């Protein structure tokens, strides 16, 4: 017909057990409605681009029509510009680049408007900037130019280039001054590990103010930061409070009490709801595109990865608007892309901590700058 | 624009060395290279030695001990000395120097001068003449003969009526027969011209300086 | 003997293309006859470089020539040090220790830095690019925070041609904002001529300003309209005219044609170009030593394809790689040596300053002292 | 080595038309070919390079192509300036070996060769030598064999027939073979017959030659 | 003067056309469609005195 019950899915992961890979079965799991979505999922070393490119040809190959998986900064050219030259989907929950083609659909939402916001709501004029060189490359260049266009005394420090000795030399080369404002954006793993380390500087907390844009501040170790004159305000993405999330959160404790699922649960990330997230969109484009009558089939049989001069794919450019065109009500809110491939439509709800208070300052959106409550 | 003018002394007896110089005029000696190609006489041009501008060369595995190229930045000059010289060296040789256009294309290739080793010595030019038989009018052009036989080196200068009756003239090439070049021409005379006109085959041997002249 | 390698240049590399075919003509050697085989194609996208760099290894080469970008580098270097396939090239350097990776570009962040603590500057503007990495930006970074500085940076790489008038305008209205005066200047031959245009109409050449060009090539932009205004400015000379092969090298190329050899009537040139004639010297001097080794190295030609899983590489390849990173000839930068990693040592950076008569030697850099 | 050896040994046409020579190889050259034409003077030109482009200064329609161990060059209309030789040369390996190469010249009707036998003269038979020179003129095409025959004996030692190039004007070949012998051999002889077998014609045109 | 208007020095000259007269106006969008080719120099906004 136009589109068969078999559909074959390729994934991407770094590792087996990461807590990502559950998510991914159990967002599978729960679609029966046909086009049904045969998974093949693929572990690669996400860091390495030759590897990383034979699992891309290999699936290429086989007759994949979407694939789903992560990348690092070193992976992130090949794989966007490999989509945009063959005409092939990519969902990815990771952080997104400013160079991408329409192909990519990067479901990490923007924070460099965010936290330009918030610094301005903050009325900060000077304040140490931290970051790491891993995926801390786009939003610096934002935030030197908002600080040029502003005034600002910003002074950016790498994580992997300050060892230790830097770590003290820079923690009291802002001690040295009155107030002390940092800013720091890393990864969950990262952010912890830094915190294993600045809570020997903290212990004081003289006028010490922090912003964490990570939108995993729930799951942060937040007893670092306690007993401690510091203040904290990480932005959060996902909201287990409201009743669709509260929905899902039941029927995954469910569906791991009738069966024991292969990775723990418990303290979830903001990664494997961006996994849903996508998992939810490819199922109803899939089932906008069976349910249109749109016929849906590999243009050559087996088709070479490598093939001189590239053979395009209208059924691609099909796949593309039709994964463009999805709306819904997810779990991290509400899900809509625009032409550029991006996330827009959301909403990013800011977290002070202080004194053990859990007190919600207000919401972010695309149209307005910023919103108290 | 390059160029490349050959010069040799185009007989050489038997058992002697065969040097030739080759002016670059249009380009450099010391930044570009220069190979040295010989051609036989309607056979396949086989490559005899390649003189590198860095100084070395690369000599061809048939006559590797019997060719060497010298180079000579100052003279602008490649000579091309080719020693134990055989019998059968009486072929052209052309240099010519490689370029880069994503493939060794020899483009600036020069003219090249010709050679006849032979160790025979100069003969005066003996032409003969072969008429069409009877005096009578054939056609409209009587083929006449000029038998230029025993003529040394080859080949020599034959021409008919030196040059005035010479419409048509079907002269064929000269070839080598026993130390003697065995010239024939074939002068296409009018009818009433015969024998009003001076067919004379004026045989002006090349190697000899002889120039006889007969009707 | 014949020694297959493999030959990539972008869209618009006619100089360095003609510099490569110059360097081949002149560097000839009986000891062995390279055959290269260019493929021109776009450095821009990974796809195509891929492509590209599977059909130049299907064939068996040796050594790979190419040029890349600041997107196209990371699988350049991955399926160089996969394949152990020697790589060549004249562009930035990569970030970190990369194997099997013989780049030709000196580090500039050296003596920028250098430069920058002899002017004595404490504010001061910084323009750079995407196209070249960001290591530089970080390594100023760190250094002005260091050294307590009050540095800016404005990204000029996402300035698009069009509404290049009202862009660059206002980027500078704004920078007039905090009163700075000098502006350092990290851009392609092509975005600085730009910036300078847009300096000559909005009238800041005048006596009061100091820009600085961090590039390896400084006279090669067009600088017959900055000199007579009356800003000193100051930037990076790779190659010097004054040395006596520099100075030959020049006087036989003006003399070529420009109709077989496209971008030679000209008295300057390229840094790339020089660069490329340098690597291609290097790869003659380290074929000889080879072929002097005694060694075979020959290898058949039955390497198949690139994306083989599992991929077994050849003892040739760290065996050339070895060969590459042992050689030390002279050349038009000067003294060519490379460490164990792949980048240039021991080299010298000449600064130059801008005065009324033109460009003026006022010193050399190095990384002993 | 590499020893490129071509196909075609001499093949002629008319003008307009698009003639394909092939140069085959003996090994694998990476399609660094080489076709330069060379006319009959001595002046070469190099016209294609990489065997897939085509030099500065060539003309637009000579053309080639091919990869691996075959590769031929074909032009797209023939003129009269094209009608010359063409050499390949494989520069992959050194020593590179040029190929022999094929020589193209125009076409023209099937035309029997004049044959035209004389005696020799009074000077040259009292030498004691006598040439029976037999021109066979307006010869087309070169496929043309000869048999002396002298006294009834055919004639094969002591006969040089060195045929002539084409004609410009007159598209035809022209031969010279002598019956070279001592002054016995003729006066033994009562006449001397020169039979010359063209491919116009079946029959030998027989000249005789009496003494 | 796209080079000077954007220099910071103002400069002041005589002018003996009014563009924006209904007159000049009507003249212009009559003489800036003619073609380069049969008139030459009329694609042109402005016009010499
Ligand atoms: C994934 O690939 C990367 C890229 O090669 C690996 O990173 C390297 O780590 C090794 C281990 O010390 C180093 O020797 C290399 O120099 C590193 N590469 C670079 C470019 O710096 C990484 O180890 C791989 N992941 C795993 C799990 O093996
Ligand atoms: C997202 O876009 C939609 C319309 O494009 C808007 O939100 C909608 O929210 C309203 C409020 O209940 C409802 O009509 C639907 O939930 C949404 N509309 C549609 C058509 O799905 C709004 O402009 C944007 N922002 C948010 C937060 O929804
Ligand atoms: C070159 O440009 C710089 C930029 O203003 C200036 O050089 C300064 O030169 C003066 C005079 O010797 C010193 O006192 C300053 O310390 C220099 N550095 C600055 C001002 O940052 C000067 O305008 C120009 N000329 C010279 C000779 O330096
Ligand atoms: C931290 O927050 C508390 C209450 O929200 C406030 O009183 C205090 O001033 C804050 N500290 C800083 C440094 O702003
Ligand atoms: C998000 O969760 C918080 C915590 O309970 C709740 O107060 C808030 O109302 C939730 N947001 C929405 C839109 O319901
Ligand atoms: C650097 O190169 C120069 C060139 O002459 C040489 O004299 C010097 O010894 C070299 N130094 C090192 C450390 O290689």
């Amino acid at each position: 017909a136009n589109f068969p019950n078999n559909i074959q899915i390729g994934g991407l992961f770094p590792n087996q057990q990461s807590q990502e890979h559950a998510a991914f079965r159990f967002a599978l799991s729960q679609l029966t409605e046909p086009p049904k979505l045969l998974p093949q999922i693929d572990i690669v070393n996400i860091s390495d681009s030759f590897e990383m490119t034979y699992r891309f040809c290999s699936q290429f190959s086989k007759g994949v029509y979407a694939i789903f998986g992560f990348y690092e900064r070193r992976t992130v050219n090949m794989l966007t510009s490999f989509c945009g030259a063959l005409h092939v989907c990519f969902i990815t929950p990771s952080f997104p680049v400013d160079t991408s083609n329409q192909f990519v659909l990067q479901l990490r939402p923007e924070l460099q408007e965010a936290l330009i916001s918030i610094i301005d709501h903050y009325k900060w004029q000077t304040f140490v900037y931290i970051y790491d060189a891993d995926r801390g490359l786009s939003v610096l260049q934002r935030v030197l130019d908002t600080a040029a266009e502003k005034n600002w005394q910003v002074t950016a420090v790498n994580i992997l280039t300050t060892t230790e000795e830097g770590y003290r030399m820079l923690f009291q080369d802002l001690e040295k001054k009155k107030e002390r404002l940092v800013v720091v954006d890393c990864e969950s793993e990262r952010l912890n590990a830094i915190l294993g380390q600045i809570v020997k500087l903290e212990k004081n907390g003289i006028g010490y103010h922090y912003i964490l844009a990570n939108l995993g501040f729930m799951d942060i170790d937040l007893n670092k930061f306690k007993e401690s004159g510091a203040n904290v305000t990480g932005f959060q993405l996902v909201n287990y409070t409201d009743t669709i999330p509260a929905r899902i959160m039941q029927q995954w404790r469910t569906s791991d009490a009738r069966d024991h699922t292969r990775v723990d649960w418990k303290r979830p990330k903001y990664t494997s709801a961006l996994t849903y997230d996508g998992v939810k969109v490819m199922a109803e484009a899939f089932q906008s595109l069976r349910r249109q009558r749109i016929d849906i089939s590999r243009r050559g049989n087996a088709g070479d990865c490598l093939a001189n001069p590239a053979v395009p794919w209208g059924q691609g450019i099909d796949i593309q608007r039709a994964l463009q065109q999805v709306r819904f009500e997810g779990l991290t809110g509400n899900v809509q892309f625009n032409e550029k491939g991006r996330r827009t439509n959301y909403t990013l709800h800011v977290i002070e901590m202080k004194h053990d208070g859990i007190r919600k300052i207000g919401y972010w959106n695309e149209d307005d700058k910023f919103v108290p409550a | 624009q390059a160029q490349l003018k050959e010069s040799g002394p185009g007989l050489v007896a038997p058992s002697q060395s065969l040097s030739i110089t080759c002016t670059v005029s249009g380009f450099s000696l010391t930044n570009y290279g220069v190979h040295w190609v010989r051609q036989p006489p309607g056979k396949g041009l086989e490559w005899l030695g390649v003189i590198w501008a860095g100084g070395s060369t690369n000599y061809n595995s048939a006559l590797m001990s019997r060719v060497s190229i010298s180079k000579d930045n100052s003279k602008s000059q490649v000579f091309l000395k080719m020693n134990s010289l055989q019998t059968d060296d009486t072929v052209m040789y052309y240099c010519a120097r490689e370029d880069y256009d994503y493939d060794w294309h020899f483009d600036v290739w020069g003219a090249g001068t010709t050679v006849t080793v032979s160790s025979a010595k100069t003969t005066p030019p003996s032409v003969y003449p072969l008429a069409p038989g009877s005096a009578a009018q054939t056609n409209s052009m009587v083929t006449l003969g000029c038998l230029v036989k025993g003529y040394f080196p080859e080949p020599v200068t034959v021409t008919w009526n030196s040059g005035s009756l010479s419409s048509g003239v079907h002269t064929f090439p000269a070839v080598l027969q026993s130390d003697l070049y065995t010239l024939s021409s074939s002068v296409t005379v009018p009818s009433s011209t015969w024998p009003s006109e001076t067919v004379t085959c004026n045989v002006a041997h090349p190697a000899s300086s002889t120039k006889v002249d007969k009707k | 003997n014949s020694i297959q390698i493999g030959g990539l240049f972008p869209r618009g590399a006619d100089q360095e293309y003609s510099a490569f075919r110059v360097g081949m003509v002149q560097f000839s050697t009986s000891e062995f006859r390279l055959t290269p085989h260019i493929d021109n194609l776009e450095v821009a996208n990974s796809f195509a470089v891929t492509n590209a760099f599977c059909s130049q290894f299907s064939r068996g080469v040796y050594a790979i020539f190419g040029f890349y970008d600041k997107k196209s580098v990371n699988t350049i270097t991955s399926f160089c040090g996969t394949l152990h396939v020697s790589f060549i090239t004249p562009s930035f350097p990569t970030d970190g220790t990369h194997p099997f990776v013989i780049q030709m570009r000196p580090d500039l962040k050296g003596a920028l830095l250098s430069l920058i603590e002899y002017y004595q500057w404490d504010k001061f503007a910084y323009l750079y690019d995407s196209d070249r990495g960001l290591s530089t930006l970080q390594a100023v970074l760190d250094s002005a925070a260091e050294k307590k500085w009050q540095v800016t940076a404005i990204n000029v790489g996402n300035i698009n041609n069009d509404k290049k008038d009202e862009t660059y305008r206002s980027l500078f209205q704004d920078l007039e904002l905090k009163k700075e005066r000098r502006v350092i200047l990290d851009c392609e031959r092509d975005k600085v001529n730009d910036i300078v245009d847009q300096v000559i109409t909005i009238g800041k050449h005048v006596k009061g300003y100091h820009y600085i060009i961090a590039n390896l090539g400084f006279t090669d932009g067009d600088l017959l309209k900055i000199q007579f205004g009356g800003a000193n400015v100051s930037g990076f000379q790779i190659v010097d005219y004054d040395d006596s092969l520099v100075s030959k090298f020049i006087e036989r190329w003006s003399t070529l044609e420009e109709k077989e050899y496209p971008g030679a009537h000209t008295a300057t040139i390229k840094y790339t170009s020089a660069l490329t004639y340098d690597a291609v010297q290097v790869m003659t001097e380290a074929f000889r030593n080879l072929r002097k080794q005694r060694i075979e190295i020959s290898r058949r030609g039955n390497a198949g394809d690139c994306l083989a899983n599992p991929a077994v590489p050849w003892g040739q390849g760290v065996e050339i790689e070895r060969a590459l990173k042992q050689v030390q000839v002279e050349g038009l930068s000067g003294n060519i040596k490379f460490d164990q990693n792949g980048k240039r040592i021991n080299y010298t950076i000449n600064i130059m300053e801008l005065k009324t008569n033109g460009p003026r030697k006022i010193g050399y850099w190095s990384e002993v002292d | 080595e590499i020893q490129m050896t071509q196909t075609t040994s001499s093949l002629s046409a008319s003008l307009g038309d698009r003639v394909t020579i092939s140069c085959r190889a003996s090994q694998d050259i990476s399609n660094y070919l080489s076709w330069y034409q060379q006319k009959p003077d001595g002046t070469v030109k190099l016209l294609i390079y990489y065997t897939s482009r085509l030099h500065s200064g060539v003309p637009s329609r000579f053309s080639g192509s091919g990869s691996g161990i075959d590769y031929s060059l074909t032009i797209n209309n023939l003129e009269q300036e094209d009608f010359a030789t063409y050499f390949c040369q494989q520069g992959n390996t050194l020593p590179l070996t040029f190929g022999a190469g094929t020589k193209l010249e125009l076409k023209r009707a099937d035309a029997a060769p004049t044959v035209s036998i004389f005696p020799p003269s009074s000077e040259q038979l009292t030498s004691g030598g006598a040439s029976v020179v037999c021109f066979l003129n307006n010869f087309y095409p070169k496929d043309i064999n000869v048999k002396w025959k002298i006294d009834g004996s055919e004639r094969q030692n002591g006969v040089l027939n060195s045929w002539t190039d084409q004609d410009s004007k007159d598209s035809t070949y022209s031969m010279s073979s002598t019956l070279t012998l001592t002054k016995d051999e003729y006066e033994r002889h009562n006449s001397y017959t020169c039979e010359a077998t063209h491919k116009t014609s079946t029959s030998p045109i027989v000249k005789s030659f009496n003494r």
